[PDB]
């Protein structure tokens, strides 16, 4: 049961801040966990999730939107890409829900041309570690 | 009536038989005496009299009944060896758990600890008693109710001189009531005096049974004559050999002669008449002298000078 | 949509100040010109229920004392009690009643606002995701919010990308978040009282903040949560018995990286502070963790001194003596084993939690040091009670 | 019925054991002084005292029946006792009614001093929980002695010695007391994305004491099977006590 | 002269347990000492061997202290019953008391093969009976030539081939010159084997003497049964006429009870005729002989089953 | 000698329990992995106070496992009655029994201590061999001293007994006392109290109970934290050398077998 992503609904609270998910633009990633499904309000809180030791060994499936073929202030539910196969792009000037904006893709070149297009570096799932995400925070938010 | 009938019966563990064909009939008022040195004979009798086994090839009538019916165990004494009793627990205490069990009146409690002797040893644990006041304990379960059968395994280890007596006069008075029971000991002068038929028996098989008279008559054995307070040992001592009697020198003036019964008058009439001794001693063929001749009819060489 | 004009306000002096008389009104009202307005207190200016009620676009307006009832509730639209426009600086908002299904103090683009004294009653009905906000603050510099008195909004003072303010004295009770704080850099927020909400103080993504002296009554589920807040300083601030309605954290600390938390006081909750992985090495020193049934949920192995300068915290489970007479306690504290992060790792341990065989791995640690992960202890932690004052 | 008579013996025999009784009262010592620092410092700390007693009621039953049949056997008495009017199952079974109803004391000296002392320092218990929520415990820990009071049987029946008789009771407290769980715990951490986690709650049925504390906690099992499954490990391992007794 | 116990009257408490006795014994005899109301039995084993202090009196074991380790070598005491050490083995346990009494090594193999025990040698004492270990334990007493041998009931759950084993390996030692104590209760049964008995009881020694001089100073009834004789006539009431019981019993026999003292008299009166024909004498016991003298001292006789 | 030939069964006798041989094993097993555990997590003075806390549970054990029936367990089983008998005096068939019983401890420790070593030369890579030479030299000659005190306890409670059954009870008595209650009833006696019992009388009750001065041994070079020492904390403020301590370990046997001869001699 763990192969299906839920959709979102408009109560919807993210799983850390708690705060309504659907008020926000940027891709909302979410965790199915098969025995209960858990929703985030920005991507870069479920990453800041996922890397917790309580969910390093958690069977979860993780899913995030597809920014390559949706419009970026309101993402549909629809197609719903595997979290650990995306592109994730960093840096750009793009204004996410809680942590840094991190644009999630599907095809790399649409990554690649939002780096270019804001000044950013794609990057895989698994280099996203917890030295970036307070890194990239604070040049989003700060100064 | 017999007590015990125990008809042709051959017990076994294995393949290897540890008894084979006993045949003993114990009478009304008789007691008996199962001794045994090598085979577990003597123990596995024990246990075949008792409900403890079965008969593997053969039946045993205790009472007239199968010997596991609850009718044969109340009227059934028996002390095993070396018991030792619950030690947090009174001497009286003891004896009223066991009349529980037996059914005894609690009216006799009182009486058999006077019975045996443990009046003024009552009421205190059994960790404080001795190896002997035990067996006082251990002979007054025995006594509980009214017994038709008694089978005393070492009935007078670490029991007083005084009171092993008093425990054969206790026995010799319920022989006169009509409760047949059972001597089985090791030490075998002091059960020889108020031992009815002896059934000593090999490893395997029953060597012989009878009474001490049938016993004497049947293993011709010879007839020991001690005689203390002589002039010298060896003026006599070399004469016995020379005469054919394996004599010894026992002290300064005191010898022992070996006669073979056809001798035993005139080497009598040679110390009243030859010589003045202060006393003599003449010793029949006692129960042990018999004893290790039945092991030489079947086995069991006999050992050196002073070997074992 | 009318105007204030058009009601009949009787001048007590000729500087553009009216004084409006004890009497009910209708409809919205708009403030087009710099009007020192004070109000009789029977001025139930009552719209019909749509149209911000009171919108301002002049500046150094100085509203006092009027009482607004029931205002739209378009949310999109901002339909607000108390609609104060970018061009209407330096507004004050002093001693009001409000009572309507929206916005109670809606501002954007303002500078130096001053929002004093005021009670918004928000709402009973609706489920708390379309009340509105009690004082909604909208990237301003220079507000001063002030003893105000907010019940039943939703998510009670918002407030957005607002960079210099303060936030003194304001009691807020019975709504979803107590004080919500987005990119709010260079804040502050001074001995506020929070009683029965869903979250007492959200604290995301703003820097540089002062959060000091506030309170936290009854709280459900997170007493104070903080989301990346870097170089703030909690001190001063009293959490007390934030039951479950999470499991109840009165200090739930997620991916804040710098952050002074001193002399607070975490009492009686389930968990008194849960700090996350990524939010490590911060100045954590002098509070009191008193009642708790568990002090620190830390599921790491990195180790993480809690004591700046030679000063911890006190603890109220902390068995431990003082020899030599000074406030600090000889024996470290660990407050985690590592069965109690066994527990958090695997919750399957929690049919296990009872057994002896646990209750001797707890021996086996205090025995046997090799086996302690590295934790979330402090050298030196305090004997007596530092927020001596905070209890009152 | 001589299953009583034979029952007499061991309540007199075993209250006057001198190892049982410093167990009993530091049994009751520190059901006290749990409660006394559960209270000035209830289903708080009723699982305090179900850890406690689950040290100590296994402890409590291998003390005093690891010698009942080889302590017999030693000292004569058993080859004695078949001699009597009396079964192989009534001397087990009489046995078993003996040592059980000890423990069945010592519960109630060492939780009736235990609840004296949650009634008398708590001040505001609501006590209509405690009668409840002690009678479930006290009934539960005798339970779960005489689990352990009949696997002190099926131990003394099969050695032939003594001090045999202890180095196996020692072994089977270590082993259904604080070894089972260990490889729990163990199985958990080395495995974790093999182990079913379903199947422990069910794995969980094959040691009685992890049964003792879910009857004590109140989960994809009911509560009255926990009951039917404690029941069942006595029923069993006297079944097995007896079939071991009758081949000596 | 072997041991020599001289005026020793021990006491603890003030209690005077043992009183005044003077125990000589010769250099080849076999004593037995038989005690059961009071301590004598078992104060007088320990004070022979010098692991008790004697006050008031002195002993003297061998010609010199009851405590020097020159005398010490030179004892064998077989203790009530010792289960040695239950882990070693049967070859171990003789060889720890050949290095700790001083003895040659070579003497372990010669008494487990003169003990009949070579065979269960080698074999961990947990798994001998009761048999085996007297067996051992009367091995360690026959070590490097004891002067003076000092066993109490040696005889208890052995197999009765090997006690009379036993006492042909006690009548091997006596002619060797070496004396022994026998501190038994099995009294009859060792009677055939002592030289002199000692029966002391409420502290104070009884008798001593040969088996001989108890019934000297005993005055009991003999049997003297005397099947196959002359025309059983006035020669049956004759000894009626000397002032004895003689009873005339049918199968030509007769059943004289006589005093003891005037035994052997009566003896060839009656064998100086020519017909006694393998007659029989029935003595009194040591059994007997010791409830005489218990109840000469303190002793009143028990009831007709009381114990 | 006597006193040789009275040790040659007991260390003969020792090695032929099963009870010892199992838990003198479980030492050596448990001294290489706490000493594998140190090793993988560099943590050196971690697991000196933890090897410290081993033979703390251990040597005091195999220590009251031998000797609990070293006299009374010979006075039941009739074979100490036959030894007097013997050319010996009481006080060789004692110290005998304590070398007999002495060598075992110093063989149980040095297989225990002597694999740990062994388990760090080989698995921790470029460690101080120096360093590693001294410090399980300080545990070899400071854990059977240990052990020598519980060895000279249970003569102790040994003679002043008389039955065997009652001396295990009294030999499990002491082996909760000094191991694992002593160290409680002064960590009660802290807390209660804040530490304002008294701050000059109670670091000298540590000298009290051998345990702790075992532990004041071999925690001298390496403190490292504070909280693992716990109730060892107070050994800051005791002002004796390193030397007196050993001395005040030498004290524990002799005046504990001293009277345990004076036990033995009016047995
Ligand atoms: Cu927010
Ligand atoms: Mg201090
Ligand atoms: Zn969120």
């Amino acid at each position: 049961q763990s192969l299906e992503p839920v959709a979102f609904h408009d109560s919807d609270e993210c799983h850390v801040c708690g705060m309504i998910i659907t008020d926000f633009p940027g891709p909302k990633g979410q965790a199915v966990e098969k025995r209960g499904v858990k929703k985030f309000c920005s991507t870069a809180e479920m990453l800041g999730w996922w890397l917790q030791p309580e969910n390093r060994l958690l069977d979860a499936k993780l899913y995030v939107h597809d920014m390559g073929r949706s419009v970026w202030e309101k993402p549909d539910d629809g197609h719903l890409i595997d979290a650990t196969s995306a592109y994730y792009v960093v840096g750009t000037s793009l204004k996410g829900a809680m942590g840094a904006s991190l644009a999630s893709f599907a095809e790399e070149q649409d990554a690649k041309a939002l780096a270019g297009m804001h000044g950013g570096r794609v990057l895989r799932f698994e280099e996203i570690d917890q030295a970036l995400l307070q890194e990239a925070a604070s040049m989003q938010h700060g100064g | 009536m017999n007590a015990v009938e125990i008809q042709g019966v051959s017990q076994r563990y294995g393949s290897m038989t540890v008894l084979h064909d006993l045949n003993l009939n114990l009478g009304e008022g008789e007691v008996l005496g199962l001794f045994g040195h090598n085979g577990a004979g003597k123990t596995t009798s024990m246990k075949l009299i008792l409900g403890l086994l079965s008969p593997s090839e053969g039946q045993v009538k205790v009472l007239g009944r199968a010997p596991n019916d609850p009718q044969v165990r109340r009227q059934l004494g028996y002390l095993p060896e070396n018991v030792t009793f619950y030690p947090q627990l009174s001497g009286r205490e003891t004896l009223r758990h066991f009349a529980r069990l037996k059914g005894a009146a609690l009216t006799q409690v009182d009486e058999l600890l006077e019975q045996v002797g443990l009046a003024h040893a009552a009421d205190r644990r059994v960790k404080t008693y001795s190896k002997g006041m035990r067996q006082r304990l251990g002979l007054a379960q025995a006594l509980l109710g009214e017994p038709r059968l008694l089978l005393l395994d070492e009935p007078t280890v670490g029991l007083d001189p005084i009171a092993t007596q008093d425990l054969y006069l206790l026995i010799d008075r319920l022989r006169q009531r009509g409760t047949s029971i059972i001597l089985c000991s090791h030490v075998l002068p002091g059960v020889e005096a108020h031992i009815n038929r002896a059934a000593i028996l090999a490893k395997g098989c029953l060597q012989a049974v009878g009474s001490l008279s049938q016993l004497r008559a049947e293993a011709g054995l010879p007839v020991r004559i001690r005689a203390s307070g002589i002039s010298e040992r060896d003026s006599w001592l070399q004469r016995w050999t020379d005469a054919g009697h394996s004599a010894r020198g026992l002290s300064e003036s005191s010898i022992e002669v070996v006669a073979v019964n056809g001798h035993k008058l005139v080497l009598l009439r040679q110390l009243l008449g030859e010589g003045e001794p202060e006393d003599i001693e003449i010793h029949q063929p006692s129960l042990e002298d018999l004893y290790r001749y039945y092991m030489e009819r079947a086995g069991d060489v006999r050992a050196q000078e002073g070997r074992l | 949509a009318p105007q204030s004009i058009t009601t009949l306000p009787l001048q007590p002096d000729g500087e553009n100040r009216w004084r409006l008389p004890a009497g009910e009104y209708q409809g919205q009202f708009t403030i087009e010109q710099p009007m020192q307005l004070r109000c009789e207190p029977g001025a139930v200016i009552q719209s019909q229920g749509q149209g911000s009620s009171l919108l301002i676009s002049a500046p150094d307006v100085l509203v006092e004392g009027c009482t607004l009832y029931e205002w739209g509730s378009d949310l999109t639209a901002m339909d607000s009690a108390v609609f104060i426009l970018p061009a209407a600086e330096r507004a004050q908002i002093s001693n009001n009643r409000m009572r309507g299904p929206g916005f109670g103090v809606f501002v954007d683009g303002t500078r130096d606002v001053q929002v004093i004294g005021n009670e918004i009653d928000g709402d009973a009905g609706v489920r708390s995701q379309d009340r509105g906000n009690g004082i909604h603050l909208f990237a301003v510099s220079g507000a001063r919010v002030l003893h105000n008195h907010v019940r039943n909004a939703r998510d009670g003072i918002y407030i957005d990308t607002s960079n210099g303010n303060h936030l003194e004295g304001n009691v807020i009770e019975d709504v979803r978040y107590g004080v919500h704080y987005m990119f709010a850099n260079e804040n502050s927020l001074i001995d506020n009282v929070t009683r029965r909400t869903r979250t007492g103080y959200a604290l995301m993504q703003s820097r540089k903040l002062t959060v000091t002296g506030n309170r936290s009554e009854q709280d459900q589920n997170y007493g104070i949560l903080m989301n990346y807040i870097t170089y703030s300083t909690i001190t001063g601030n009293f959490v007390s018995d934030v039951q479950r309605g999470g499991e109840g954290k009165a200090l739930f600390i997620y991916n804040s990286l710098f952050n002074t938390i001193e002399n607070n006081h975490f009492e009686k909750s389930s968990l008194g502070i849960h700090l996350t992985a990524g939010s490590e090495d911060n100045r954590i020193s002098g509070n009191a963790f008193v009642g708790n049934q568990q002090q620190v949920k830390y599921v790491a192995s990195r180790t993480q001194e809690w004591s700046v300068d030679g000063r911890g915290n006190y603890w109220s489970d902390y068995l431990g003596w003082d020899r030599n007479n000074d406030g600090l306690g000889d024996i470290a504290y660990e407050p985690n084993d590592n069965v109690d992060r066994l527990l958090w790792l695997y919750p399957q341990v929690r049919l296990l939690m009872n057994s002896p065989s646990i209750e001797v791995l707890r021996w086996v640690q205090r025995a046997f040091p090799v086996i302690k992960s590295p934790g979330v202890q402090d050298s030196h932690p305090l004997m007596k009670l530092p927020t001596e004052k905070l209890l009152t | 019925n001589q299953v009583w008579n034979i029952a007499r013996k061991e309540l007199s025999d075993g209250l006057r054991n001198r190892w049982l009784l410093a167990i009993s009262l530091l049994f009751a010592v520190l059901a006290v002084g749990i409660a006394w620092l559960g209270a000035a410092a209830i289903p708080a700390t009723i699982a305090s005292l179900a850890s406690l007693a689950t040290f100590l009621m296994p402890l409590i039953a291998l003390l005093l029946a690891y010698d009942a049949i080889v302590g017999e056997d030693e000292g004569g008495t058993l080859m004695l006792l078949l001699t009597y009017p009396l079964g192989r199952g009534q001397i087990l079974l009489g046995k078993f009614v003996g040592h059980g109803l000890i423990l069945a004391l010592a519960v109630l000296i060492g939780f009736g001093c235990a609840a004296l002392a949650i009634a008398l320092l708590v001040e505001g218990v609501e006590l209509g929980m405690l009668f409840w929520a002690f009678g479930r415990f006290m009934i539960s820990s005798t339970l779960l002695g005489w689990v352990f009071l009949a696997f002190a049987y099926v131990l003394s029946g099969k050695v032939n010695e003594k001090s045999s008789a202890a180095g196996l009771a020692l072994g089977v407290w270590f082993l259904f007391v604080l070894v089972f769980d260990l490889v729990l715990l163990a199985l958990l951490v080395l495995s974790e994305g093999k182990f079913n986690p379903e199947l422990l709650p069910w794995l969980l049925l094959l040691n009685p004491t992890d049964i003792y504390r879910l009857i004590n906690l109140s989960l994809p099992v009911p509560a009255a099977v926990l009951w039917l499954c404690l029941l069942a490990w006595i029923g069993v391992s006297l079944l097995l006590a007896y079939a071991i007794f009758r081949r000596r």
